[PDB]
């Protein structure tokens, strides 16, 4: 299963991605972080523009806009 | 060989997707499936030159309005569409679409496209629009809209009849080439 989303990062142009729901968020976040040349991806989390966790990952609907945010 | 980012926008159901499917495969899809966002890539030769035409399909439903605007940055040319059988989509161009595009991308050429040209003289379309006191959009009306928004060109086409779709994107690349 796949889901289309946009991920925003302040100052940069958003990335329009099709997320593979079989890949861990951690691999997706590392790829998304590379897209904006960001190290230390583990300290980032996707939240709605609420957090996207592995537990709720499948609640995401096509066309939803996510933010790449610095974790707590 | 240069690459051209071409973004197709317009009201929901005006035919932006069928437009891109016809140009890409000459098919015509069975049902209306709203677009979230989709990409097509094609090699096309215009005036003896070849370019990478990267076509970005866009959502016309208001639900995905802000999502649509995230695709805009660095667009080389916009194709703004309205249905010849939907005057409402005709009005939204000059009041909603042209303002929005100009704001996010000033000085980016705009090509104006009247889709579904085959419905201009169909009885069902004529009757329906007649009840509301309107008729299919006229070629003269399209030109007046193109002038008003400074479109580089005004074109009419029909994916269902495979009429003029090729020329639409040949002109998209020309506007920037
Ligand atoms: N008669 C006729 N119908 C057409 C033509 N092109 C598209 N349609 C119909 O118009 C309806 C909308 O088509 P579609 O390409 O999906 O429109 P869209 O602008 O991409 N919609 P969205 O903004 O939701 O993605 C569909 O039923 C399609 O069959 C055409 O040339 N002639
Ligand atoms: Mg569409």
């Amino acid at each position: 299963d796949i889901v289309k989303v946009a991920i925003e990062w302040p100052g940069a142009n958003a990335q329009l991605l099709e997320i593979d729901q079989k890949r861990p968020l951690a691999s997706i976040i590392k790829e998304v972080c590379d897209g904006w040349s960001l190290p230390n991806p583990e300290y980032y989390t996707l939240r709605y523009a609420l957090y996207v966790t592995e537990q709720t990952r499948n609640d995401i609907k096509n066309g939803t806009i996510l933010q790449l945010a610095v974790s707590a | 060989m240069q690459s051209i980012k071409c973004v197709v926008v317009g009201d929901g159901a005006v035919g932006k997707t069928c437009l891109l499917i016809c140009y890409t495969t000459n098919a015509f899809p069975k049902e209306y499936i709203p677009t979230v966002f989709d990409n097509y890539s094609a090699q096309s030769a215009v005036d003896g030159r070849t370019v990478n035409l990267n076509l970005w399909d866009t959502a016309g439903q208001e639900e995905y309005d802000r999502l649509r605007t995230l695709s805009y940055p660095q667009t080389n040319v916009f194709v703004i569409c309205f249905s010849i059988a939907s005057p409402p989509s005709y009005e939204n161009v000059r009041h909603k679409w042209h303002p929005e595009v100009c704001h996010h991308c000033p000085d980016v050429p705009i090509l104006l496209v009247g889709t579904k040209k085959d419905l201009r003289a169909q009885p069902d379309t004529l009757r329906r629009l007649k009840e509301q006191g309107q008729a299919p959009i006229t070629p003269q009306q399209g030109q007046a809209l193109a002038k008003q928004i400074h479109a580089v060109r005004y074109l009419e086409c029909s994916a269902l009849q495979q009429d003029g779709v090729k020329e639409v994107f040949a002109e998209a690349v020309r506007a920037v080439l």
